[PDB]
Parts: structure tokens; sequence; C-alpha cells
């Protein structure tokens, strides 16, 4: 359940897509807030024209190395 | 006057810190250990 | 009952513990005290000699480090001396060595062991 | 005014402190395009901003030196120059949910206690017993009160245990 | 009933040996011996550590507390339902036998005991310490 | 030595003793309980002050009770 | 006959007792001249985990 | 603890770093070797030195971090 | 065999562990737990004990006059005490390097010195102290007194000097002469100094034991106090333009009471402190005559304590047989005598802040904030030792058949209210300040610093403006100029009170805000929970319902045993043991928020404390890492500077903390079973074996460990704190 | 289904489930009406 969450929050929550073309300048992101109390500051510019927290798992990586392309295989 | 000499510290100094130190605990050490008749 | 074990059983090293002067069982307490002395007092220089804050200056490193390991001898000698005060107070053959005279003579062997121990590394680095 | 402080409303640190948020903003806002998600956003927390900032000085909040609103606690000083807003009718909102809380919470109690196993029931909640004590809790001051004023809120001291002293 | 003599020259049970033994507190204050009798060659648990082997008939141990000299005859019987029993042995050579005291074991009340440190009186009923203040040495008031 | 003391509230359980691990408290005969025993501590200069009589008596309060006084080798339960 | 009723309330008047101005349910009463012949069940237990203990006759009040 | 400290004092100080023109920058400037051998030196250097990005990430992307930073020592 | 130490027990002398020394140490003191004590040799070993302290006492004060004297710069110190940094000894270390040895060479000295933040300088200058001389002739005259009074300890125990227990117990006869002689009569004699040398001296004029009998204290000598014309001593007092220690701009009035601070010095006029002490000098001596002893007249405590109860029985018997309960019982009078100098200390650190006394002691930064921490630390110990000789009077002296019915007894009856109502009032202050806090730290983390919580002191406000501030505008009492209070001290001391306190570069009554407001709760909740960590250990040191019999097993005890649940910590000892790290965290959070300030304050900027100190974060980081930078630049790769004392004792304070952090979460029995390895390991190693132990290696007991555990973490909570604060105020300023 | 509905009653899914409506509550209180600081 947790894998397939992270393959979730890769696959409709990320930048991954926009990662691939640029991943020496983009940072990973794969959790967005939702704008409640103020709280919306913690989506931070992580680049490739996406808003959300860094994540430093490095699931990234890990699916550039499988050959993943797109949000429909995550 | 009261004004020790300039070797005052020189002198006092390690007394205070080695050789009284070691007295007291010696003298220490043995009144501790001695046993009562 | 207890464990025995090849180290602690094999002949060699009781007859090399039964020749060392502290299992000597039948000298003088104070001969025993000057042999350790002086075997103490010649491996104690060498730290103090090189490896003393004045260990970079010449002709005055081994003056400080000598120096240091007699003061070392000396509080040795007198924690000797108090322990034998505070280990004898009252009441094969027993070693004459655990008595309140023959610990006292021991420090005493100790400390004439020690200084001239220490003065024989001095001389023997020049 | 109130503790020698200004208005919000006339507090230039207040507006400047404004300016700055609005300007940090939109300095984030200006990376981003014009017709995006993360456009839409931070115009919405601009406007957030803009309200929230406007909401304050028309609620007559008083700013110190630092531009920020400082709340009263006095009755006296809130209610002779319009700041009960602050810190008097939040205070009796507080006591009016806490006190229905506790008093429901002790009606429970006191209904299970006459059962034949009342940790059982302190496990396992009873939903509705506990849903109709909840509904019935709002007359809370009401019942409090009659129970004070009929002896039955307290119990007698020779009735509590007490460590032999 | 009459009070057992402890025999020196009883076989011990088949140990290999452990550095839990005893100590000079043995040759110099006192140490435990215990002696029991077994039915058969039967393993069991040395209280300081280790798995030894008890011979049929006789069976004699050392301890440096009488804790363990307990511990071991709880276990013998509980477990083997045997019957031990322990002394005091000090360096000149003096024997004290210790457990079971009266030859009954003192779980099961036996004719001929004085009860002794019995006060005829709960807890709640002892005095304050101010009434026990300046006396010899620190007393609690259940010492009176 | 500690003190222990036993308190006529004992009803003869004999638990107590059964947990002593050094053999400090045995039963004797009475007449107060229907048990028709009492505990008693004879040999109070081995007890260490474990407390597991007090862990094992039933009463409210318990009947028996161990204070720490001196300490000597075998209250302090040294091997050494 | 000397003693409280089996199976009636009593409230616990010992002071070092647990359940002291507690109710609790008589379970026997000894007839013979014992110290402590009431005999209380209590329905909380003490912190050694017990819920039965004896008491006095005069420990006891019907309450 | 101590092993994750000097993993990541190692790293920020003669691993970790841009490249520019000959020459290796640092993130730390190469300050392990002469400031790792006192206590000192860890408790400044590398611990009073390197916790103000945690402690200033106030209103920015990062303030979540220096909340957890703080509710952490509670 | 039976050791000689210690001979005061018997039963720690059969110990044949390494337990006996440690008891034999900790238990020296305890005179009521000694073999064979009476009332009466207990009496008299405390009347010995006191004139040891005294001698102590006396003979520190005489060390720190001689070495100033002797390696200080006093006699500089006094031309310019606005430039140069007052010298506490000289330094002779042989583990001193060369950079060492010319970094602490400085404030003029000729080698490695200490920079005093005592105080004495100041204080020693504003009583008259001008020369090397007088300090040395002070240390002698100290000296004296101080082998005087350790031959009065010696004499007062050998026979026909032994003073008899009736003699002890003269409650009256001794009340009557520490407030008539003690406290009326030392006053007194220091209103004869100031009035004598310290007030001529601040005007240029010596006045020694040489010319003291030849110099007139006031022009008109005498005669207006004996006509009555008493206002002719506050006539022409010293001006605005008045240079201290010289006599341009100054006065001849010896008894004024203008009020506020001298406008060079910033501390209190020198006529005014004598005028104070002439006038406490009268009330204490007009209060040693209430007793009654031995001339018919005067009370009997005895008798007013059996004549005040309230007739409606609400106190029940009142304080009837309070009298005897008191004088009978020693922890009964410690613990009150403690309470009372405790709070006193605080009140002494307050004032001492607030109105400095002593000339140049607002500008010396270091000093201020050192005093204040200091006297704070001690104030808060002395607390818990009141509480704790509390619930050792509980334990010991309380007998509740001689106090049936009294307050006293009352108190035990309803101690379940009591401290039910103290663990309310800290869960409400706990719960709303760090509630309160989280809520700033999340609208500053959320960038949004205009939504956090922030509520006015009004209340605090409301006072500073009934003493005169005008600043928040309420215009009432000394604030208003048409008030009666306001007119009634305009002619005799409210201009320089006003003028003192309506001036923000002081510490007279400072600017408040809601930084002030919450570090002001979080004092309230600290004092709320140490109180009633201490008041539950003292009510329930007679018993509770898991421990029924607690006074039969003393004072301090390990514990009952895992039985009924588990019971660690249960005595009151306990209790006072987890009071003292509350204790070190409430005046913790008081020395923090007095530094902020002040230092904020100092560097002119109180802005930054106002805006900072509503959250967490800016304790954090404004305070304690930014203020932290040249404390530990002290020693470096680089080299170092004179501050490396105070990083070395940083450090050095750390690692006390967390070495108590040991004993504090590891107990006993892993240790024993340790130690029990290492003694096999003894007695089995060739060459070793020959060297036996005196004593049985043993762990520490459980108390034991408890009070060598508080002990390192109080000992590194103090060094820490104590390094840091002087680093910083002294780098900084 | 009585069995079920009994252990949806007991006091950590009680509590989950109480918890989770308060949260709620809260959150869409502030959401509809956006920083309120003042009554």
């Amino acid at each position: 359940i947790w894998l397939s969450g992270m393959y979730f929050h890769g696959a409709r929550f990320s930048n991954y897509e926009a990662w691939l073309s640029d991943p020496t300048h983009i940072k990973p992101s794969a959790q967005v807030v939702w704008p409640i109390v103020g709280q919306e500051i913690l989506n931070g510019d992580v680049g490739g024209g996406f808003q959300g927290i860094q994540i430093t798992s490095g699931f990234f990586q890990l699916w550039r190395a499988s050959g993943i392309t797109s949000e429909l295989q995550l | 006057p009261f004004v020790p000499p300039s070797w005052a510290p020189s002198v006092f100094v390690p007394l205070t810190g080695l050789v009284l130190p070691a007295i007291a605990m010696a003298t220490l050490f043995v009144y501790i250990e001695k046993e009562a008749p | 009952g207890m464990l025995e074990t090849p180290v602690t059983s094999a002949p060699i090293v009781a007859t090399y513990l039964s020749n060392l002067p502290a299992y000597r069982t039948g000298v003088a307490p104070v001969l025993r005290g000057v042999e350790i002395g002086l075997a103490h007092g010649f491996l104690l220089a060498g730290p103090f000699i090189k490896l003393g804050p004045l260990r970079n200056v010449p002709e005055t490193a081994e003056i400080a480090g000598s120096l240091s390991a007699a003061g070392l001898v000396l509080i040795l000698a007198l924690c000797l001396s108090i322990y034998g005060s505070a280990q004898f107070q009252s009441t094969v053959a027993r070693d004459p060595l655990f008595s309140a005279d023959g610990w006292s003579e021991f420090a005493a062997g100790f400390l004439v062991g020690g200084e001239a121990g220490v003065a024989w590394a001095y001389v023997c680095t020049q | 005014d109130i503790a020698g402080l200004t208005p919000c409303s006339e507090s230039k640190a207040y507006a400047k402190l404004e300016k700055k948020e609005l300007k940090t903003l939109e300095k984030r806002l200006k990376q981003y395009e014009a017709d995006s998600a993360p456009a839409v956003a931070l115009k919405a927390t601009m406007e957030r901003t803009k309200a929230r900032f406007a909401n304050y000085a028309k609620a007559g909040l008083l700013c110190g030196n630092d531009g920020l609103p400082h709340l009263i606690a006095d009755p006296g000083l809130a209610l002779k120059y319009g700041h009960a807003g602050e810190v008097f009718i939040p205070t009796f909102g507080f006591l009016y949910v806490a006190g229905y809380i506790g008093y429901v919470g002790r009606q429970y109690l006191i209904a299970v206690k006459g059962e034949a196993k009342p940790t059982d029931k302190e496990i396992i909640i009873d939903v509705p017993l506990a849903t109709k004590l909840a509904w019935q809790g709002a007359g809370w001051p009401l019942a409090a009160v009659q129970e004070l004023q009929r002896g039955t809120l307290l119990e007698k001291e020779e009735n509590i245990t007490v460590s032999p002293r | 009933w009459t009070v057992p003599t402890l025999n020196p020259d009883t076989p011990s049970p088949i140990f290999g040996g452990s550095t839990g033994g005893l100590l000079r507190k043995a040759q110099t204050e006192e140490f435990y011996v215990i002696t029991w009798e077994a039915k058969k060659e039967q393993i069991f648990e040395m209280p300081t550590g280790g798995a030894a082997i008890m011979r049929q008939g006789p069976n004699l141990l050392k301890f440096g507390k009488k804790e363990q000299c307990l511990a071991l005859t709880t276990q013998l019987r509980n477990k083997f339902k045997l019957t031990p029993c322990f002394y005091r042995v000090f360096p000149d050579g003096k024997v004290q036998y210790l457990h079971p005291a009266d030859g009954v074991y003192p779980e099961k009340v036996n004719a001929g005991r004085v009860g002794a440190n019995q006060n005829m009186r709960r807890i709640g009923q002892n005095v304050n310490p101010i009434k026990v203040k300046f006396s010899g040495r620190m007393m609690s008031p259940a010492e009176i | 030595a500690h003190i222990v003391k036993i308190y006529d509230t004992c009803i003869g359980c004999t638990q107590c003793v059964r947990a002593c691990p050094l053999d400090v408290l045995e039963m004797v005969p009475w007449d107060g309980c229907k048990a028709s025993q009492m505990a008693s501590a004879p040999r109070t200069e081995d007890c260490v002050g474990c407390k597991r009589c007090e862990t094992a008596c039933p009463t409210d309060f318990l009947s028996v009770r161990v204070y720490l006084g001196s300490e000597s080798t075998r209250s302090m339960g040294l091997s050494y | 006959e000397v003693g409280p009723k089996r199976g009636s309330l009593v409230k616990i008047l010992r002071p070092e007792s647990y359940w002291f101005n507690q109710v609790g349910k008589v379970v026997s009463v000894d007839q013979s001249g014992v110290r402590y012949p009431v005999v209380v069940r209590f329905e909380n237990q003490n912190y050694a985990g017990v819920t039965t203990n004896n008491y006095a006759l005069d420990e006891v009040v019907a309450a | 603890s101590i092993v994750i400290f000097h993993f990541s004092w190692k790293m920020q100080s003669d691993v970790w770093g841009t490249v520019t023109a000959s020459g290796v920058s640092h993130i730390t400037g190469g300050n392990f070797a002469q400031s790792a051998n006192t206590i000192n030196g860890w408790l400044r250097d590398f611990l009073w030195a390197q916790s103000s990005q945690v402690i200033q990430s106030y209103g920015s992307a990062l303030s979540a971090y220096g909340l957890i930073f703080l509710g952490a020592h509670f | 065999a039976t050791k000689l130490f210690p001979k005061f027990s018997q039963g720690l002398a059969q110990d044949p562990t390494t337990r006996r020394i440690w008891y034999g140490l900790a238990m020296a003191h305890d005179f009521e737990s000694h073999d064979g004590m009476t009332e009466e040799n207990l009496y008299q070993k405390i009347f010995a004990s006191h004139f040891g302290q005294l001698s102590i006492i006396f003979l520190w004060t005489s060390g720190n006059l001689f070495h100033v004297a002797w390696q200080g710069n006093f006699e500089q110190w006094v031309t310019d005490p606005v430039h140069i940094r007052p010298i506490a000894h000289a330094i002779w270390d042989p583990h001193f390097g060369q950079p060492a040895v010319e970094a602490f060479t400085r404030g003029g000295a000729s080698g490695p010195v200490n920079i005093s933040t005592s105080g004495v300088y100041q204080w020693w200058y504003t009583i008259g102290m001008r020369t090397n001389q007088d300090l040395y002739v002070g240390s002698v005259f100290l000296a004296l007194v101080s082998a005087i009074f350790l031959f009065a300890g010696w004499l007062h125990l050998q026979p026909n000097f032994q003073p008899s227990l009736s003699w002890f117990k003269d409650a009256e006869s001794r009340l009557n002469h520490h407030l008539s002689g003690l406290f009326g009569v030392s006053s007194l004699a220091w209103t004869g100094h100031l009035v004598h040398v310290a007030i001529p001296e601040s005007r240029g004029q010596h006045v020694g034991w040489d010319n003291f009998l030849s110099v007139l204290p006031h022009p008109q000598g005498l005669t207006p106090f004996f006509t009555g014309n008493w206002a002719a001593y506050a006539q022409s007092p010293d001006t605005a333009s008045h240079v201290f220690g010289t006599a341009q701009g100054s006065g001849q009035a010896i008894l004024t009471f203008l009020g506020g601070f001298h406008p060079q010095t910033q501390s209190l006029w020198l006529t005014d402190m004598a005028h104070h002490h002439l006038a406490i000098a009268v009330i204490f001596i007009v209060a040693g005559h209430m007793y009654r002893t031995n001339f018919g007249i005067g009370h009997r405590m005895q008798a007013i304590l059996e004549a005040h109860t309230p007739p409606s029985g609400s106190l029940g018997a009142g304080h009837k047989g309070l009298f005897d309960t008191v004088n009978n019982s020693l922890h009964f009078q410690l613990g009150l005598a403690l309470a009372s100098v405790g709070t006193i200390t605080s009140l002494v650190a307050q004032h001492m802040y607030s109105l400095p006394p002593y000339a140049f002691q607002a500008i010396d930064f270091t000093t201020q904030a050192a005093l204040y921490t200091h006297h704070q630390y001690i104030a808060g110990f002395i607390m818990c030792g009141a509480f704790a000789h509390g619930a050792i009077f509980f334990i010991r002296d309380y007998d509740p058949e001689q106090n049936k019915g009294n307050v006293l007894a009352r108190m035990l009856d309803h101690k379940e209210a009591l401290i039910s109502h103290l663990s309310w009032v800290s869960l409400f202050l706990g719960f709303h300040t760090l509630g309160l806090y989280v809520h700033n730290d999340v609208m500053q983390a959320f960038g949004t610093p205009e939504k956090q919580i922030l509520i006015e002191p009004v209340f605090a406000q409301w006072i500073q403006a009934a003493h005169g501030k005008a600043l928040y505008g309420f215009d009432f009492l000394l604030s208003s100029k048409t008030s009666a209070a306001f007119a009634n001290g305009q002619s005799l001391w409210l201009p320089g009170w006003l003028d003192a306190i309506n001036n923000n570069q002081n510490s007279l009554f400072l600017t408040i805000g809601p930084g002030d407001f919450l570090v002001h709760h979080a004092i309230a909740l600290g004092l709320h929970t140490t109180t009633l960590i201490l008041v539950k250990g003292a009510l329930d040191a007679r018993g509770s319902k898991l421990m029924p019999d607690k006074k039969d097993f003393g004072y301090s005890f390990p514990c009952d045993g895992p039985g009924r649940g588990g019971t660690c910590d249960i005595s009151a000892y306990d209790a006072f043991y987890l009071a003292v790290f509350w204790m070190l965290n409430t005046i913790g959070w008081v020395t923090f928020y007095w530094h902020w300030k002040h230092l904020t304050l100092w560097q002119g900027n109180v802005a930054q404390f106002d805006e900072s100190s509503t959250y967490l974060m800016g304790w954090l980081r404004d305070y304690l890492w930014l203020n932290s930078s040249q404390l530990i630049n002290g020693y470096n790769p680089f080299g170092m500077n004179s501050l490396s004392v105070w990083a070395w004792t940083f450090l050095f304070g750390h690692l006390i903390y967390a070495t108590g952090f040991m004993f504090l979460i590891s107990w006993r029995g892993y240790w024993q079973e340790l130690i029990e390895t290492l003694v096999w390991a003894h007695e089995k190693t060739p060459l070793a074996n020959l060297v036996y132990w005196k004593d049985k290696p043993v762990a520490l007991s459980i108390v034991q460990a408890r009070l060598v555990g508080l002990a390192h973490f109080s000992v590194g909570y103090i060094f820490t704190y104590a390094a840091f604060l002087i680093a910083s105020t002294s780098g900084r300023f | 289904m009585k069995d079920f509905t009994t252990y949806l009653s007991t006091a950590p899914v009680i509590a989950t489930i109480w918890f989770t409506f308060t949260a709620g509550l809260l959150i869409e209180i502030n959401r509809y009406f956006p920083d309120p600081l003042v009554f």
C-alpha cells in the first residue's frame, strides 16, 4: 500500500515528467499541500512550473533508472 | 604593607595545588581505612 | 568449579610469573622493591622525555622528562606507603612482604630503585 | 489609544508589512506564467492576504510599534473601547463549549455507573446513550446551576477516600 | 529428627567449570555448601551459569552466597521434586546448618517454632517518629 | 541488618514465606486467624531487602514490612 | 449472628486501608474470637490487584 | 548520531561542492581537516554554522522543517 | 572489622563496602541521625557549626579584599570607572602557552589577570574605599574577625562554656536582641559610616581613622539633632553637576530623600541611603522591645498565638499549640528561615538591577547580569531547601496529638484540594502558554506575523502608569498632574523618581509588551509547578494511598519495591529531587528573559526583543544562536583570545550536564552486575591480585545515584549559563 | 453485524471518528472563513 501510494503520488502530484527533461535544475517533488490556514507556503517553487515539497526519497532517480518516462506507467 | 613577594604565586600555587592536596588525601585515606580497636 | 584454560595453566607462563620478583616468596622486600622500582623507572622516563611540553627544545627535553619521571616515582612511592599503612593493620609459608614492616620496606626500596632507574635512563640517552 | 497603541487602520508599520507580504508573493509569482496552477494559487494567496489585512483593520484592532495587532484582555477597556470581540466573547464561547463537553462526559459516567459492568461501557462506548446525552447537553449551564443549588453536584466528604494523613 | 552433619567427601555433580564460581570471600570470610539426593542422573541449570549433571545419589555443591543455594533448592524442589539442604562453612572448618532449620520447610507450620519479630498490632497503630526521636540511633516506630 | 516485622493482620496464607529468596520468614502456630498460623522472621540477618514478601502479601495494608537498615555483606547480597 | 449480615454493604473505617470510606459487600463473618472476622469484597481492586480484605467488627459500619 | 554527523561534515567539506574554472569549491570550504579534531570545532563549525539554514527558514518553503526542528527539541 | 570512620554512625562503620565512605560524607551534618544524640548536644553542635560558617564567610570576604588590593587595579579604576575593567586576581598557570599569556594580560596589569564580574569594585568605591591600603586593612580586620569566630566555635564546645537547652529556647530574648541589636544597631552603625565616611569621601574629603574624630559630618555639628530641627540635615544637597569623588558640585546635606538616581553614577544618592538606614534602624530598634523577657512588660508569643483563633471556627483551633511545634522543631524554623531568605534574595536581585545602589554599576553590563543571575539561582536553591525542610518537619517533628485542630492539622486535612488546585493552575498555564507560543511560531513560519496572538499586559502597564510612567497614557495617581498622591510628594521625592522612571535608558520599570506578558506567564507556570511538586511532597511525606506508612521509613529512602504496581520515587526526598529540575528550568526562564531584554536595551534596539520574544524561534535564534558566536570563537584553529576560558567552561558545563544524564537514566542493577564482573577480573589477574581493596566495590545506591546525577545536572547547568552570559555580555560590550 | 457495530463502538474507533469529524469541522470553518482572529 505504501509503495502504491508513492507511485500514485509520483504519477498525480509530482513533476517527474518535467524533471526528466531537466534533472540537473528541477528539484524533485511529489507532495502538494492544500491551501488551508496559510500552509500553502510549503508548496515551494521546485521548478518545471510546479509547486510542492522537495522530496528526498530518491524515487525520481529510481524511476529514471527503470526507464519510466510517463505518469501513466507510475 | 602586606604585599607578598613577586615569587609568591610560583610557590603557593604549586603548594596548594599539589603538595597540600597530596598530604590531605593521604592523611584522609589513612584515616578512612583505619580499623577500630 | 573454576574454569581452566591453557592460558592460565601453561607451565611456561607459570614459570615466567614465578621468576618475577613479586612472586619470589623468600627474598627481602626491600630488594624486591629496588628491582621493581628500577624496572619501572627505566620505562617511565621515556614518555615524559619524548612527549612532554618541552620535547622539541634541545638539551632540556631529557632533563624535564627525567624530572617528571622522578616526580611520578615519588608519587607512586607515597601511594605504596599509604597502601601499606591502610592494608596491614592487624593479624606454603606466609610472605613477609604482606605485612606493615614488609610493605614499608618494599615502598622505600621502590622509591630508591625508581629514582636510580630514572637517573640511569637519563644518562643512558647521553 | 489603550497602552499608547494606535489603530491598525492608521499604523504605518501595518501597511508596510502588508506591502512587504504582497511584494514577496508578487516576486514569487513573477517567475511563473499567467494562466497556470502556481499563478492562480499565488493570486489566491495574495487576495487572501489583502482580505485578511482589510478585515483586521476593519475590526478595529490596535497595532503596536511593530505593526502587528494587539489584543485587550481587560473587560473594562474592551467594553469601553469596542474590543470585546478579542478577549471576552471568545472567553464565554470557550466556557460554553468546554462546560458542554465536561457536562456530557459527567452525565455519561453517571449514567453508566449504575450498570452491571461500567468499565465495559467505558472502553466500548454506548453510541445511542452518548448521542442522546450529547444532544441533551445544550442546556448544560442551567442544568449545572440547578444541580449545584440542589446539592447533588458534589459528593459528601464521608464518601470520598483519603490518605491516613 | 536430628541436625545433619556435613560430609566433605561427597561427590559433586558433573560440571566442566565456570567463571561464576567462588571468589576470595570463600577463603577469607565464608561460603555455602548444598547437598541433596537424586534418584537418577539428570541435567540441571547451575545458578552461577551453565548446565551440570547431578549424579545418582548424594550431590554436593559450593556457592558464594545463601541466595544461590536457596535458588538451587527451589529449582530442585519444584522441578525434580527433591529435598536439598545447605550449610554455611567458615574457613576455620565450622559448619552451620541453615535450611530447613528445624528439618521441616518454613512454608508449612511446624511445632516448636517460636515466633520472632511479631508485632501484636497493625501498621496503622504505629506511633509517630517524634515519639522515637533522640533514641540511641536511627530507629523506626515499628521497631518498638 | 534490615528490619522485618510481622503484624497481627496476617491471615497465615504462607505466600510471603514461599516468596522469600533467602529463607528469612517461616510459619509458627497461632490462634488469631482461621489458618491458625502466623508469619515469623527469625533469620533477619540473612535478609537482603528485596521486598518480595511485601509483594506476595494479600492483606490491606501489608502484614509484613521490610525497613532497610544497616548494610553488611549478607544484606548487600555480595558473593565476594 | 455477631457482625453484619452476609451480603450487606458496609463502609470501611480502617485509615491505612485502600478502601477507606468506600462501600464493600460482606462475604462472611467468622464466629470465633478472631481479630478481623468480617470479610469484605470490593468492586475496585487496590494497587496490588486484590479485591477482598478482612476487617474487625468496629472497623466496618453499615452504610 | 556521531556517524551521520561525520558523514555530513565530511561530504560537505571534502566531496560535495561546485566546479569552477581550474578549481573546485566545496560547501564548507574544506574545514573538516582543520576543525574536526576538537569538540569546539564540531559545536561551532558544524552544529552552530550549519544550523543557520533551519533557524532562518521561517517565511519560506522550508519553514516546516524549522517548526519540526523546534518540535523535536520539545 | 569495624572502621573508625564514620565515628557518628556505628551501623555505617560496620559496612564493608565503599558505600560507607559515601554515606559517612553525606550524613555528617545530619546530627539528628547520629548515635547517642540528645537535644542539648544537638543545639550545641549547631551553635559550633554556625560559628564555623561565619568564620568561613569572613575569611572568604577577607580573601577577596586581599586579592583586589594585591593583584587588582582599584587605584586606577577609581580614576576612570567607565573605561577601565576591574581585575579580580592574577593568573599563575604553568599550562598557559605564550598566546594565552598575552591574551589574558589586559586591564593595565603586568601579567595575565581575571576581569572581575562580582561588582565589589563599585560597592567598595561607593562605601568609601579609595586606595589599596584601605582594602588591605579591611582584609586584615576581616581575617581577625574570622579567627575570633572560629575560636568562639571551638570555645562553645568545651565544658563551662556549653549553653544549656533552656538558653537555646529563649525565643523572646533572641527575637528582641536580633530585632534591636543585630538589625537595628547594625543599621544605625552603617548609617554612622555612610554619614561619617561614604558621604564625605564622595565629596572629595578623605575621612579615615586618623581624622574622623576631628572632621564634622555636618557643619552644624549635632545641634539640629538634639534641638529637633532635623530638616537642617536635608539642606543643601548634591546638585545635578556633582562629580563623584570630587568637591565640584557637592553639597552639605547628610540625610535626604531626593529619590531617583545620581546624574553621573546612575545610582542611588548616598544621603538617601544613609537616611534609609537611619529610618529602618529606628524602626528595628523600636520593634526590638515587643517581647517579654525579664521586666514584666512585653509579649509572650504563646499568648499571641493562642489568642488568634476566629470565632466562627473557620480555622478550627486556630494557632493553639503552634508555639510548641515551632520552638521544639528545628526543621520548622529552618524552613521558615529559608523561605524568607529565598524571597529576600529574589527581592535583592530585582531591586539591585532596577535601582542600582553602587556608583557606575549600571554601565557595567556584565556585573549587572552576573549579579542578577547569581542571586536568582541562589534564591531558587534556597526556596527548594525551605520546602524540603518543611517535608522533613512533617516526617520527623510533626505531632498530630499536639497540633489537634489547629491550622497545621487542617492543612493536611485538605491536602488533596491543594495539590489538585496546584495541578489545575499548572496545567492551565502550561497548556495556554505553550499553545500561544506554538501558534505564534506557526504564524511566523507561514509568513503571517500579523496573525499571531499578542495579548497586551494592561494590568502591569496599569501598575507602571500608577508609578508615574506616562508612556501608556492612563494618566492616574502619579501619572496625573492633578492627583492628591502626586501633589503630596512633589516637594519630597516625586521629582527625582519621576525623572528616573520616565527615562527609557535605565532599568527602572522597563517598557513591556506582549512578549513580556507571555514570558511572565511562563514564569508563573514554573513557579506554580515547582510549588506543586514541593507542596505535594511535603503533604504526602507522612503517607498516601500507595504508602500509608511512609512516615515510618524516614524522609529519604530508596523506594518500597516493585510491589503494588511499583513505588519508584515515592519518598519526599524524591519530590524535592524532581522539583530541583523545575527550579532550574524556572530560573533559566527568568534569567533568559532578563538577559535578552537587557541585551536588547544595552544594544540600543529594544524592537528586536519586542518583535522576537513572541515566538520560541526568535528566542532560539536571535538570543541563543546570535549571542553565542563570540563565545564559541574563544579558541579556533587560527588562534585564541581572552574569551577562550569561557568557551572551555561552556563545553565543561555541557560535559558535566551530559555526565549527569548517565546517573539520571541508567540505574543501579546494571552497574552492580558490571562491578561484579570487574571484581572477578581483578581477583583472577596475576601481578595485580597481590593488591586488594579495603572496601568491597559496590554500585552507588539509588538515593546516592539521584543525588550525584542532580549535582552534575545543576553544576553543568550553572557553569554553562554563567560562561555564556559572561562571554556574551563582555564581548558585546 | 451486531459484533461489527460493537467493534466500531470501541474507544479507538470512536475516538478516530470523533476526532476526524471535529478536525473536518474546524478545517471547513477555516476554509470558508479564512484567517479568523477576532469575533
